[PDB]
C-alpha cells in the first residue's frame, strides 16, 4: 500500500537569548541509509523577523514553511504592512497546523 | 445560459381567467376532430389522417396510440405536444406502477398521471400549457371499460361518448342522439364511422381514417404461449382494409 | 452496562436507574439521574453510549417539548414511544447510530392506565408490565416473574423494585452506586428522595 | 432610443455599442485623476488622492499586487479592491506553483479576460473603474492602462480620471525626455508630479493630499505617502 | 423591469444612490474623533412617548477597541454588526492581536455590493443593498484613534469627525469649524451633543440622545443617561454664557 | 409590434435575430483584419490603431495562436475576441488529449462555430462582438476561416473583415483571379502587406502599425509564427511602394 | 434578459394584498358551488358538479368530494387538476404522520399543513398560486366532528356550516337562517339541499349533478364512517327531501 | 401583453408566433432541395449557391454525413444547420453504443423532432430555424425520406421539397407519381434516379444547372455519401443525351 | 431557483414592498398590549365580516411561543403562522442549548431578525405582518412587552397597539398610560385595556378577547364573561357622568 509519509532526519535546536534568539539545524536530508544531499538548508527566514524551521518529513515541512511565508505576505496585505508580531505568527502557525488534524504536517515545527 | 425562466408563465388575471389554459384551448378547438364511444363490450376512438402533402406517408404518422396493452390514446391540438405526452404516459405507465405492482396501471389511474403532467406544465416555471386535448380509452379488471378527456388545464373527465377538435358541438350533438346504454362494440364503430363522415371534407376511406378499439383480449397478438394468465391485448387498431369493410354496410 | 429498570403497577410506572457513571478506572459521579421528562405524564430512562445516550435524551425531549407548544395538548405515551422508536429505528442504518436503550414510562390521562415501553437502539419496541435493558434483566427477571401483579399499589411496586435491586447488588460484578427511583402517575412526575434505606 | 438599449449589459445597441459598459467609463472621469510614466529603469505612479471632506482622509488610490507590480485606480474603489486582490492572486499563484514573477503583460491579459465576463453574461455589471498598472519584470519596466470595457494598453505614460486628458498632453510632449530618466528615480517621480499638476485646477496637491508609488531594476514596488513625498511639493 | 445592478448615464449604480436616500431620512449620528479617543452620539428618536426610549440600540460594540453608530434603516445593520462582531474575534482566534480598525471597517464593506440576482465573480446573494450607514470608531496601536464612514457603496473615508442622517449636511459644516487637531474628549463630547441639539427636532434631553466614546485606556463605553444629563447641563452653562 | 431587437434568441417576423445583426455592427465599427491563404500555409495581418505616441510600438500584440499550429486575428470588440481564443485553446487541448493529434483546422473551426452560435439562443447572454479570420496547416492541407457573430463560417481563399472590410475583399478578388495557381507564402506576406496599407484610406486619419504572422508547411514548418524584423520591413517597404 | 417576462406572482398591491391570491379567488367564485354542515352525530359534505352532459359517465365520476384519509374528506371548489396535487400531498401527509405517532392525523393539524403550502406559494417562488378552496369534514378523539375551509390565501378557519364557490353570499345566508346547533344529521342532509337548490345557476338540481357525502358515527359500531352517496343514492334522498 | 410574440407562450388565438418567424428563417438561405426515392436507394438534391467570389466552394455545403447511414440536408441558416448535424451525429453514435445497432433515419427523425418540441414548450430555449430532411436505405423499412420542422412535427414522404420554390417542385413531383402509379423512381442505378431528381427539380425550377450549381447525396445499403463537382457533371452530361 | 429582488429602493429611498407590507398590517384587526407592575396584558378585536364560526377550533389571536412568552399580531393570518413556528423551534432550540428559555428579548430580536431577512432576499416578499410579544424573562417579575414590524425594526414599549385604527387607540393609551404608576393590579390592567379596546371595537362582547401573562409562566385567557363583565362596569363609568 502507499504511505504517504517519510522521514529525511535532521535535528534542530531554537535557543532564545535575552535580547535575541537563535535557530539552528544540521544541513543533512537522508532517506533510511543513503544521504540525499549534505547541504540543504532546513532553518529559514520568512521576513518580520522570524526565522522558522519544520523538521521531520521534508516535503510536509516544505509546503507548511511555504504556506507559512505566503501567509506572512497576504498579512501585509490584508492589514496595511502591519508587522507579524511573532505570538501571532505562532497561533497562525497553529490554526495552519490543525486544519489538517486529520491528515497532518508529519513534522515539529519551531520558529 | 440556465433557464432563469423560474416563474409561472401561467397567472391569473383579474376576471380570474388563466390565459394561456385558455388560449392553449383554443388551439385545441382547431385541430382535427376525433372522438371516442363506449359500448357495453368495447370502446371506440377514431380521428382523421389530415395528411399535410399527398407525397407523405399517412401511415407513418398515427394520432392513435398505444400507451399499455390495454389503453390507447387520441387527441385534438398540438401534434407535437401529443407526441411527446405519449412518451411520458408510456413511462409513467412503468416507472410509477408497472415497476412496483407488476401490473399494468387502470386506465383512471394512468389518465390521473397525464393530467398531472399537464397540469404542471400549467404551473411550473418557464412553460407553457400543453396545445392539446385527448381521449385515452381503456379497460382494468375491477372497472372494466372507460373513456377519459383530458385538458391542457389538467382537468379530465370520463364519458360515453364525446368528440373533441374542429367539429366537436356538431359531433357530441350527433352522439348525444344514436348513445345508448346497450350498444355493441360494432354497433359503436359504425356510429363512430358515421359521427365522423360529416367532420370529413375531402376523400373518406380506411387510408384517411385512422380508428381503434380496447375490447376482446387479442392472443393472436401476444407473441408468445405458455401462460394462462397472458391472453394478450385488448387494444387493436383497425386496418385500412378493416376500415373500408364497415364504410361499404354504412 | 448500568441499570435501567421498569415496573408498571396498578396506578403508575416506576423507573429504577442506576446513578454510577465510570470511566475507564475511575468511577466520575455517583449521582447520575439517567432520565428526562418528555411531557408531564410521560418519562423517559436511558442507557448506552457515552455521548449518544445523553444527546439522544435531550433530542427527543426537545421534540416532545415543541410539539406540546404547537398543539397544546400531549402526545400519548404510546406515541410518544413511536416517535422515540422511529427516530431509533433511522438511526440503525445511518453514518454512526446512536447507541441508546431506553424504558419509556406514562399516564395516559385519556385511558387513564399507565403504561411502559421498553425500545433498544435497534428500534425495537415493545409493551410490558416491567422491563430491563442489557444485562439486568438476567438477574431480576426471575424474581419480577414471581411477584408480578398488574393489581400491585405503587407500595407493592417499590418493595419489588427494592428485592430487585438487592439482587442486582448481591450477584452482579459491578458496583453501581446505587440506583434513582421515580413515579409516573396521573399526578405527574415525583422522585423518591428516600430509597437509601426504605 | 439609448433608453430601451442601456438596461443591461447583455444587449447591443442598433449601432453596435454597450451603453452599460459606456456607463461604466463614465465612472471612471468622475474619479480623480492619477498618472503613470516609466523610463526604461522604472515606472511611476503618481495619484491624486481626493477627500470627501476637509475632515475626510483622502481615500488611498495606489495597491501593491506583488514585489515587481502594483496599480493605480479611479473610479469605483470597491471594485480596484476586486481587481487588485484577483491580480494579487495570480501573481501568487504564478510564484508558488512556477516560482517565476508574473509578467505585467500577461497580468494584463488577464485582468482583461476577467472583466470581458462581466460584459457579456446577464444579472453582471462591467467593473467601474480604470486602474493604471506599472511593473518591472524580465522585460524591463512596464505600464499599462486598464479600462472596464476589458481593453488593456502598454504605454510609456499616462493618466485617467477627472481632467485625465491634462497630463496626458504633457506627457504626450515630455516624451522624448523622461523615457531617459534610468538611473535617476527622483526625477521620473518629480515628472509624474510636474504631469499630475498639469490637470488641476481646483487646489494645489499638498503632502497629506499626494500619493506616489515607484517599481524597478533595483527597487521593489513600494509606496509614499505624506511627508514621505514632502520633498516633491 | 431594470436590473438591481444596473448603472446610470453619469456611472452610478442606481440601487446604491436611491440607498443613499434612504439613509439621509435616518436619525442623526455623530462621531469626532481627538487624540484622547473618539466620541459617537446619536439622535434616539422614538415615535411616540410610550416607547421605552432606551430598547433603541443605535450604538453597539463591535469589540472593545471598536464600536460604531448607525443611520438609515437600522434593522439593515443587525447582519452587519454580526459580521463585524465576528470577523474581530475571528482575527483575534487567528492572530491572538486585535483587530486594526481599518481592516474591521474594510471587512464590513465588503458585503456593500455584494448584491444582486446573479452577478457573476462568485456568489453574490441579497436583493438589495443595506439601507444604512455606520460610523465606526476605534483604537489600535498602529494608527491611534480612528473614525470610519462606511456606506452600502462598499467604499469607506476616514474623517476627523463627521456626521450623517437627517441633518447630516447641515451638522457637518457645523463640524468643519468647530474642529481642531486639539480636541479634548470632554470638548468633542460637549461638541457632538451641541450639533446633535442643532439638527435634532425635539429638545435634546438625556432620553432622546446618546453618547459613548472609546479610548485606549477603557475601551469602548456606552455613556448611561446619569452621565449624559450632566454633560447636557454643562452644554447648556457654558452657552449661555455668551 | 415591436420590441423584437431587445432580447437576443428573439426572432423577428421577417426570421432574423436583430442582436446578432447588432453586433455585426461593433465589428464593422472595428480595425481591419484579413488571411490570405497561399499554396502551403496562410498569413494573418491586422491593423492596429495610434492612438498617440504614449502607445509602445510593436508591443500590444493582437493576432493570437492557438496550440502550435494555428492563428487567429479578429475585429471588433478586442475582449470578446480574446475570450473566443481562450475557449478555442481549451477546445484544442482537449481535442489533442484525447486523439493525440493536433487539432485539424476544419475540425477546429466547428469547435469554434458551434461555441459562437451558442451565445444566440438564450437571452440571458450576448452574442461576439467579433469576426474572426483564422487557419493553419494540417494532415491534409492548409485551410483559412472566418467567423461571423452569427455563429456562420466558411472556409476561403482570402477574407477580411472590420473598417476597411470592402478595399480588402476587392484587392483579394483581383489576387484570386490572378494566380489561379495559388500565391506563394512569401508572396503572400507582402501582398497582405500592402491589402492593409490599401484598406487603411477608410481610416487614414490615424497613424497605424502593421502586423504579419503565418503557417507555412516550408516557410515555418507548419508552426505559426510572426512576421519580425527583415522580413516584417522588407513587406512594409513593399507596401509603402506599391501605395504610390 | 428574463425579468421582462416575469409575472411577480408574488408581490404586493399598493393597498397591501395580494394581486394573484385575490384573482385565483375570482376564479373559484365561477366553480360549482360546496356546502359543509356539522351536526351534532356527523357532518355533510355536498356540491354541485359544474357543467354536465347526458354522455358524462356519472357513477365512474368525482370532482368534488375526496377522500383524504378514512376520518378526513374535503370539497373543492377550484381547479380540479390543482386540487389533486394537494390532495395527494394531504393524503401522504395524514400517513407520515400516522406511520411516526402510531395515531390517525388530528384534522387541524393536517388543515393546517396544507394551508401552510398554499401559502408557500404566496410568499416565494414566482409560481402561480392554486387556484383552489377547501372545506375539510372530519373526526378526531379531541374536538371530535370539525369543519374548516381553506382557500389560496393559505389562511383556513373552523365553521358550523359553510360554504365556497359559486353564489357563497347567498348560500351563507340561507344557511345562517335555517341553522341550529342542536341539528342532526338528517336535518343537515336536507339543510345542505335545499340551499344548493335555490343557489344553483341551472334550471333544477337533479342527481346527475351532485355529490354527497357524510362522515358519521353509526351508532351501531362506535366508530367513525365516511359514505359518498352514490348516483342512486342521491336520487333517492333528493326524493324524500320533496325534490323529485 | 405584446411578448407573447417573443417567447414560446400561446397568442390569445392559440399559436406560437416564435414558432412561424422560425420557419421564415428557414428560406434565409434561398435555396431549394428535393429527395425522391429509388428501388433501393435514396437521393437528395439540393443547390449550391456561392456569391463571394473569395469562398472556398469546397467548405460551402448544406448536406450532412450522420452516420454511416443516415445522411441529412437542411434547410436554413448554417450556424442553426450545424448545431442540427452535431446534435444528430452524436444521437446516433449514443444510440449504437447503448442499443447495439445502426440508429434508423425515422427514430433519428423523431428524436430530432422531440428535440424541437421541447424549445416550442420551454421559454429560455429558442427554436432552431430549419428544416431537416434525413434519409437513408433503412436496413427495416428500405429507402427513407423523414423531414422535420420548428415546430416539432415530422413525418415520412415517398418523396419531398423544401425552399422558396418548394409548391412547385411538390406539384412536379405529385404529378409524376399520380402518372407512375407507384411511390418512388423504378430504376436500378441510383445514377439514373440522381438524374431523374436533377431533371425534375430543373422542370420546376425553370433553370439549367452546371455542375457547380448543385450538390447531392446517395444512400444506399449501408452506406450514404456525396457526389463530386464531376460525378455531378457526368449526371448532367448524361441527361443532356436525351433532351 | 427563483430570485428575482422583490424588495428593492426607489428613486425616493423607499422599498415599496415593505412599505404596502405594512399596508396589510393596517388592514388586519387591532392588537394591543399593556404591562402592568406585575403583569402584561393583550388585548385583540374580532372580526364579525361572517359570524358563524365554530371558536373552539378557528385560531385564536395570541400564541404561545414557551411557557412564558406569547406572541400577537396583525395583519396577514397566513403569514403569522410562519413567524410563529419558526419563533417555537427556536425557542426549544435555545433551552437546549444555552440550558435556559429564551428572555423576551431575545425571542424578539429573533422573528425580528427573520422579517428583516425576508426584505433583502431574492424570490420572497416581506411579511404582511407585526407583532406583539410579551412575557417575563426566566427567573425575572419585570413585565416584557415587545414590538415589531415587516421592516424588522422593534423595540419595547410600556402599552401599544398595531392594526386598525391603532391610530386612534394608542392616542387613548398616551393620555391613559401613567409610567409614574402602570397598573398595579391584574384588574385595573385588563381594565386599561378593554377601554383602550372599546374606542374602536363598537359593542364587541364576543369581538373582544384578553389574555393575561404573569411571572413563572402563568398564563391565562378570560372568557366572553369575564370581559362581558369588564366591559359591563365600564359603561357604568360612562353613564354616571
Amino acid at each position: 500500500q502507499f504511505n504517504p509519509y517519510g522521514d529525511n532526519g535532521g535535528t534542530i535546536l531554537g535557543i532564545a537569548g535575552e535580547d535575541f534568539a537563535v535557530l539552528a539545524g544540521d544541513t543533512r536530508n537522508i532517506t533510511d541509509y543513503s544521504i540525499n544531499s549534505r547541504y540543504e538548508p532546513k532553518v529559514f527566514d520568512c521576513g518580520d523577523n522570524i526565522v522558522m524551521s519544520a523538521n521531520g518529513f521534508a516535503a510536509d515541512g516544505d509546503a507548511l514553511v511555504k504556506r507559512f511565508k505566503n501567509s506572512v505576505k497576504w498579512y501585509h496585505f490584508d492589514h496595511n504592512d502591519k508587522k507579524l508580531s511573532i505570538n501571532s505568527a505562532a497561533r497562525n502557525i497553529q490554526h495552519l497546523l490543525y486544519g489538517k488534524r486529520f491528515f497532518p504536517y508529519y513534522v515539529h515545527t519551531i520558529i | 445560459m440556465t433557464d432563469r425562466y423560474s416563474f409561472s408563465l401561467t397567472t391569473f388575471s383579474p376576471s380570474g381567467k388563466l390565459g394561456q389554459i385558455d388560449y392553449a384551448l383554443t388551439a385545441v378547438k382547431q385541430g382535427v376532430t376525433s372522438l371516442g364511444i363506449k359500448a357495453t363490450n368495447g370502446v371506440v376512438i377514431a380521428t382523421e389522417k389530415k395528411s399535410s402533402s399527398p407525397l407523405a406517408m399517412s401511415e407513418t404518422l398515427s394520432k392513435v396510440s398505444l400507451l399499455t396493452p390495454d389503453i390507447g390514446a387520441v387527441y385534438s391540438g398540438m401534434g407535437p405536444d401529443y407526441r411527446v405526452l405519449v412518451d411520458k404516459s408510456r413511462k409513467v405507465a412503468h416507472t410509477s406502477y408497472k415497476r412496483i405492482y407488476g401490473e399494468y396501471p387502470p386506465t383512471k389511474l394512468l389518465v390521473s398521471e397525464v393530467a398531472k403532467i399537464m397540469q404542471e406544465a400549467t404551473q411550473s416555471g418557464g412553460v407553457r400549457p400543453f396545445g392539446v386535448s385527448l381521449l385515452i380509452a381503456g379497460h382494468d379488471e375491477f372497472n372494466g371499460f372507460s373513456l377519459y378527456q383530458v385538458d391542457p388545464s389538467g382537468s379530465y373527465f370520463p364519458w360515453k361518448a364525446t368528440a373533441i377538435g374542429k367539429g366537436s358541438v356538431a359531433a357530441k350533438t350527433f352522439l348525444e342522439k344514436r348513445w345508448n346504454d346497450e350498444l355493441e362494440l360494432e354497433d359503436a364503430i359504425h356510429i363512430a364511422l358515421l359521427t365522423l363522415k360529416e367532420s370529413v371534407e375531402g376523400e373518406f376511406n380506411g387510408d384517411t381514417i385512422e380508428l381503434a378499439i380496447i375490447g376482446d383480449e387479442n392472443p393472436d397478438l401476444l407473441g408468445y404461449t405458455g401462460i394462462p394468465t397472458d391472453k394478450g391485448p385488448r387494444f387493436r387498431k383497425l386496418t385500412s382494409q378493416e376500415i373500408n369493410d364497415r364504410l361499404e354496410a354504412l | 452496562m448500568d441499570i435501567i429498570l421498569g415496573i408498571r403497577v396498578q396506578d403508575s410506572v416506576i423507573l429504577a436507574s442506576s446513578k454510577a457513571v465510570t470511566r475507564g478506572i475511575s468511577v466520575l459521579k455517583d449521582s447520575d439521574d439517567k432520565t428526562r421528562q418528555l411531557s408531564p405524564h410521560t418519562l423517559m430512562s436511558f442507557a448506552g453510549e457515552a455521548g449518544d445516550t445523553v444527546q439522544f435524551a435531550e433530542y427527543i425531549q426537545a421534540n416532545i417539548q415543541l410539539y406540546s407548544i404547537r398543539e397544546d395538548y400531549e402526545l400519548s405515551p404510546q406515541a410518544v414511544s413511536s416517535f422515540v422508536r422511529q427516530e431509533l429505528a433511522k438511526s440503525i442504518r445511518s453514518r454512526r447510530p446512536y447507541q441508546v436503550n431506553v424504558l419509556i414510562g406514562g399516564y395516559d390521562k385519556k385511558k387513564n392506565k399507565p403504561e411502559l415501553y421498553q425500545i433498544d437502539y435497534l428500534g425495537t419496541k415493545v409493551e410490558l408490565p416491567y422491563g430491563a435493558h442489557g444485562y439486568s434483566g438476567f438477574y431480576t427477571f426471575s424474581l419480577l416473574d414471581h411477584h408480578y401483579r398488574p393489581d400491585m399499589t405503587t407500595e407493592e411496586g417499590l418493595d419489588l423494585l427494592k428485592l430487585c435491586v438487592q439482587e442486582l447488588e448481591k450477584r452482579m460484578p459491578m458496583d453501581f452506586k446505587g440506583v434513582i427511583v421515580k413515579i409516573v402517575d396521573k399526578d405527574g412526575i415525583r422522585q423518591v428522595d428516600d430509597f437509601q434505606a426504605q | 432610443f439609448r433608453n430601451n438599449y442601456d438596461g443591461d449589459t447583455v444587449t447591443f445597441s442598433p449601432t453596435g455599442r454597450l451603453f452599460q459598459v459606456e456607463y461604466a467609463l463614465e465612472a471612471i472621469k468622475q474619479g480623480s485623476v492619477t498618472v503613470g510614466l516609466r523610463s526604461n529603469t522604472h515606472a511611476v505612479l503618481v495619484a491624486l488622492k481626493r477627500n470627501a471632506d476637509e475632515l475626510s482622509s483622502y481615500q488611498k488610490k495606489i495597491i501593491k499586487c506583488d514585489e515587481h507590480m502594483g496599480l493605480s485606480l479611479a473610479g469605483l474603489a470597491p471594485d480596484a479592491r476586486v481587481l487588485s486582490n484577483y491580480l494579487r492572486q495570480q501573481c501568487n499563484y504564478s510564484s508558488l506553483v512556477f516560482n517565476r514573477k508574473l509578467a505585467v503583460e500577461r497580468a494584463g491579459h488577464l485582468l482583461c479576460d476577467k472583466a470581458q465576463k462581466n460584459t457579456q453574461s446577464y444579472g453582471g455589471r462591467p467593473y467601474g473603474v480604470g486602474l493604471l498598472i506599472i511593473g518591472y519584470d524580465k522585460s524591463g519596466a512596464h505600464l499599462l492602462e486598464f479600462q472596464p470595457s476589458g481593453n488593456v494598453t502598454e504605454l510609456y505614460g499616462t493618466a485617467i480620471g477627472a481632467r485625465s486628458q491634462g497630463a496626458k498632453t504633457y506627457l504626450e510632449r515630455t516624451l522624448d525626455t523622461f523615457i531617459k530618466i534610468d538611473g535617476n528615480p527622483d526625477e521620473l517621480i518629480k515628472a509624474g508630479v510636474e504631469a499630475i499638476s498639469q490637470s488641476l485646477r481646483d487646489e494645489s496637491l499638498t503632502v497629506d493630499n499626494l500619493s506616489i508609488a515607484i517599481v524597478g531594476k533595483d527597487t521593489p514596488f513600494t509606496i509614499y505617502d505624506g511627508e514621505a513625498v514632502a520633498k516633491y511639493i | 423591469d431594470r436590473g438591481v445592478s444596473t448603472f446610470s448615464p453619469e456611472g452610478r449604480l442606481f440601487q446604491v444612490e436611491y440607498s443613499l436616500e434612504a439613509i439621509k431620512l435616518g436619525s442623526t449620528a455623530i462621531g469626532i474623533a481627538t487624540k484622547e479617543g473618539v466620541v459617537l452620539g446619536v439622535e434616539k428618536r422614538a415615535t411616540s412617548p410610550l416607547l421605552e426610549s432606551d430598547s433603541i440600540e443605535k450604538i453597539v460594540e463591535i469589540d472593545r477597541h471598536i464600536g460604531c453608530a448607525m443611520s438609515g434603516l437600522t434593522a439593515d445593520a443587525r447582519s452587519m454588526i454580526e459580521h463585524a462582531r465576528t470577523a474581530a474575534v475571528t482575527h483575534n482566534l487567528y492572530y491572538d492581536e486585535d483587530i486594526n480598525v481599518e481592516s474591521l471597517t474594510q471587512s464590513v464593506c465588503d458585503l456593500a455590493l455584494r448584491f444582486g440576482e446573479g452577478a457573476s465573480g462568485e456568489e453574490r446573494l441579497m436583493s438589495r443593498p443595506f439601507g444604512v450607514a455606520l460610523l465606526i470608531a476605534g483604537h489600535d496601536a498602529d494608527d491611534g484613534y480612528q473614525l470610519f464612514h462606511a456606506e452600502p457603496s462598499g467604499t469607506f473615508y476616514r474623517y476627523n469627525a463627521k456626521a450623517i442622517g437627517s441633518g447630516s449636511e447641515g451638522a457637518q459644516a457645523e463640524l468643519l469649524n468647530e474642529w481642531h487637531s486639539s480636541l479634548t474628549l470632554k470638548e468633542a463630547e460637549l461638541l457632538v451633543l451641541k450639533i446633535l441639539k442643532q439638527v435634532m427636532e425635539e429638545k435634546l434631553d438625556e432620553n432622546n440622545a446618546q453618547l459613548s466614546c472609546i479610548t485606549k485606556q477603557d475601551g469602548f463605553k456606552i455613556y448611561d443617561n446619569e452621565k449624559t444629563a450632566e454633560l447636557i447641563k454643562e452644554l447648556k452653562e457654558k452657552e449661555a454664557a455668551e | 409590434g415591436t420590441g423584437y431587437d431587445l432580447s437576443n434568441s428573439v426572432f423577428s417576423p421577417d426570421g432574423r435575430n436583430f442582436q446578432v445583426e447588432y453586433a455585426v455592427k461593433a465589428v464593422e465599427n472595428g480595425t481591419t483584419s484579413i488571411g490570405i491563404k497561399c499554396n502551403d500555409g496562410v498569413v494573418f495581418a491586422v491593423e492596429k490603431l495610434i492612438t498617440s505616441k504614449l502607445l509602445v510600438p510593436q508591443k500590444n500584440v493582437k493576432i493570437q495562436v492557438v496550440d502550435r499550429h494555428i492563428g487567429c486575428v479578429y475585429s471588433g470588440l478586442i475582449p470578446d475576441g480574446r475570450h473566443l481564443v481562450n475557449r478555442g485553446r481549451e477546445e484544442a487541448a482537449s481535442f489533442k488529449k484525447l486523439y493525440k493529434t493536433p487539432i485539424p483546422i476544419p475540425a477546429f473551426a466547428d469547435r469554434l462555430g458551434q461555441y459562437v452560435q451558442a451565445h444566440t439562443l438564450y437571452n440571458s447572454v450576448r452574442p461576439f462582438g467579433v469576426s474572426t479570420i483564422f487557419g493553419g496547416v494540417d494532415k491534409n492541407g492548409a485551410h483559412l476561416y472566418m467567423l461571423e457573430p452569427s455563429g456562420s463560417y466558411w472556409g476561403y481563399k482570402g477574407a477580411a473583415t472590420g473598417k476597411g472590410r470592402q478595399s480588402a475583399k476587392a484587392e483579394l478578388e483581383k489576387l484570386v483571379d490572378h494566380h489561379p495557381e495559388g500565391l506563394s507564402a512569401r508572396e503572400a506576406v507582402k501582398q497582405a502587406a500592402k491589402i492593409i496599407y490599401l484598406a487603411h484610406e477608410d481610416n487614414k486619419e490615424k497613424d497605424f502599425e502593421l502586423e504579419i504572422s503565418w503557417c507555412s508547411l516550408s516557410e515555418t514548418n507548419g508552426l505559426h509564427k510572426f512576421v519580425k524584423g527583415d522580413l516584417l520591413q522588407e513587406a512594409i517597404d513593399f507596401a509603402q511602394k506599391e501605395i504610390n | 434578459g428574463s425579468r421582462r417576462y416575469d409575472s411577480r406572482t408574488t408581490i404586493f398591491s399598493p393597498e397591501g394584498r395580494l394581486y394573484q391570491v385575490e384573482y385565483a379567488l375570482e376564479s373559484i367564485s365561477h366553480a360549482g358551488t360546496a356546502i359543509g354542515i356539522m351536526a351534532s352525530d356527523g357532518i355533510v359534505l355536498a356540491a354541485e358538479r359544474k357543467v354536465t352532459s347526458t354522455l358524462l359517465e356519472q357513477d365512474t365520476s368525482t370532482e368534488k368530494l375526496y377522500k383524504l384519509n378514512d376520518k378526513i374528506a374535503v370539497a373543492v371548489a377550484g381547479l380540479t387538476a390543482d386540487a389533486e396535487i394537494l390532495i395527494n400531498t394531504a393524503r401522504i401527509h395524514a400517513q407520515n404522520y400516522l406511520k411516526t405517532y402510531n395515531e390517525d392525523i388530528p384534522v387541524e393539524i393536517l388543515v393546517r399543513r396544507l394551508s401552510d403550502i398554499k401559502q408557500g406559494y404566496t410568499q416565494h417562488g414566482g409560481l402561480r398560486p392554486f387556484g383552489v378552496s377547501f372545506i375539510y369534514a372530519g373526526y378526531d378523539d379531541r374536538y371530535g366532528y370539525q369543519l374548516y375551509t381553506s382557500n389560496p390565501s393559505g389562511n383556513y378557519t373552523g365553521w358550523k356550516a359553510i360554504s365556497v364557490g359559486a353564489n357563497t353570499s347567498a348560500a351563507q345566508t340561507l344557511l345562517q337562517m335555517d341553522y341550529k346547533d342542536d341539528m342532526k344529521v338528517d336535518d343537515a342532509i336536507e339543510l345542505a339541499l335545499k340551499t344548493l337548490s335555490k343557489t344553483t345557476d341551472s334550471s333544477a338540481l337533479t342527481y346527475d349533478r351532485l355529490e354527497f357525502a357524510t362522515i358519521r358515527k353509526g351508532a351501531n359500531d362506535g366508530e367513525v364512517y365516511q359514505k359518498i352517496f352514490k348516483p342512486q343514492e342521491i336520487k333517492d334522498i333528493l326524493v324524500k327531501t320533496g325534490i323529485t | 401583453a405584446g411578448y407573447d410574440r417573443h417567447i414560446t407562450i400561446f397568442s390569445p388565438e392559440g399559436r406560437l408566433y416564435q414558432v412561424e418567424y422560425a420557419f421564415k428563417a428557414t428560406n434565409q438561405t434561398n435555396i431549394n432541395s428535393l429527395a425522391v426515392r429509388g428501388k433501393d436507394c435514396t437521393v437528395v438534391i439540393s443547390q449550391k449557391k456561392v456569391p463571394d467570389k473569395l469562398l472556398d466552394p469546397t467548405t460551402v455545403s448544406y448536406i450532412f454525413c450522420i452516420s454511416r447511414t443516415i445522411g441529412m440536408v437542411v434547410n436554413g441558416p448554417i450556424p442553426d444547420a450545424r448545431n442540427a448535424a452535431l446534435r444528430a451525429k452524436a444521437e446516433a453514435a449514443e444510440f449504437r453504443y447503448k442499443y447495439g445497432y445502426d440508429m434508423p433515419c425515422d427514430v433519428l427523425a423523431k428524436r430530432m423532432a422531440n428535440l424541437s418540441q421541447i424549445y416550442t414548450q420551454r421559454a429560455y430555449m429558442r427554436p432552431l430555424g430549419v428544416i431537416l430532411t434525413f434519409v437513408s436505405v433503412d436496413e427495416e423499412l428500405g429507402p427513407s425520406i423523414y423531414k422535420t420542422d420548428p415546430a416539432g412535427y415530422y413525418v415520412g414522404y415517398k418523396a419531398t421539397a423544401t425552399g422558396p420554390k418548394q409548391q412547385e417542385i411538390t406539384t412536379n413531383l405529385e404529378n409524376h407519381f399520380k402518372k407512375s402509379k407507384i411511390d418512388h423512381i423504378n430504376e436500378e442505378s441510383w445514377e439514373k434516379v440522381v438524374e431523374f431528381a436533377i431533371t425534375h427539380m430543373i422542370d420546376a425550377l425553370g433553370t439549367e444547372f452546371s455542375k457547380n450549381d448543385l450538390e447531392v447525396g446517395v444512400a444506399t445499403k449501408d452506406k450514404f455519401f456525396t457526389l463530386s463537382a464531376e460525378n455531378i457533371e457526368e449526371r448532367l452530361v448524361a441527361i443532356a443525351e436525351q433532351d | 431557483g427563483y430570485d428575482r429582488a422583490l424588495s428593492i429602493f426607489s428613486p425616493d429611498g423607499h422599498i415599496f414592498q415593505v412599505e404596502y407590507a405594512l399596508e396589510a398590517v393596517k388592514r388586519g384587526t387591532c392588537a394591543v398590549g399593556v404591562k402592568g407592575k406585575n403583569c402584561v396584558v393583550l388585548g385583540c378585536e374580532r372580526r364579525s365580516t361572517l359570524k358563524l364560526q365554530d371558536t373552539r377550533i378557528t385560531p385564536s389571536k395570541v400564541s404561545k411561543i414557551d411557557s412564558h412568552v406569547v406572541l400577537s399580531f396583525s395583519g396577514l393570518n397566513a403569514d403569522s403562522r410562519i413567524l410563529i413556528e419558526k419563533a417555537r423551534v427556536e425557542a426549544q432550540s435555545h433551552r437546549l442549548t444555552l440550558e435556559d428559555p429564551v428572555t423576551v428579548e431575545y425571542l424578539t430580536r429573533y422573528v425580528a431578525g427573520v422579517q428583516q431577512r425576508y426584505t433583502q432576499s431574492g424570490g420572497v416578499r416581506p411579511f404582511g405582518v407585526s407583532t406583539l410579544i410579551a412575557g417575563f424573562d426566566p427567573r425575572d417579575d419585570e413585565p416584557k412587552l415587545y414590538q415589531t414590524e415587516p421592516s424588522g425594526i422593534y423595540s419595547s414599549w410600556s402599552a401599544q397597539t398595531i392594526g386598525r385604527n391603532s391610530k386612534t387607540v394608542r392616542e387613548f393609551l398616551e393620555k391613559n398610560y401613567d409610567r409614574k404608576e402602570p397598573p398595579a393590579t391584574v384588574e385595573e390592567c385588563v381594565k386599561l385595556t378593554v377601554r383602550s379596546l372599546l374606542e374602536v371595537v363598537q359593542t364587541g362582547a364576543k369581538n373582544i378577547e384578553i389574555t393575561v401573562v404573569k411571572p413563572d409562566s402563568d398564563i391565562v385567557a378570560l372568557s366572553s364573561e369575564e370581559i362581558n363583565q369588564y366591559v359591563t362596569q365600564i359603561e357604568q363609568e360612562k353613564q354616571e357622568q
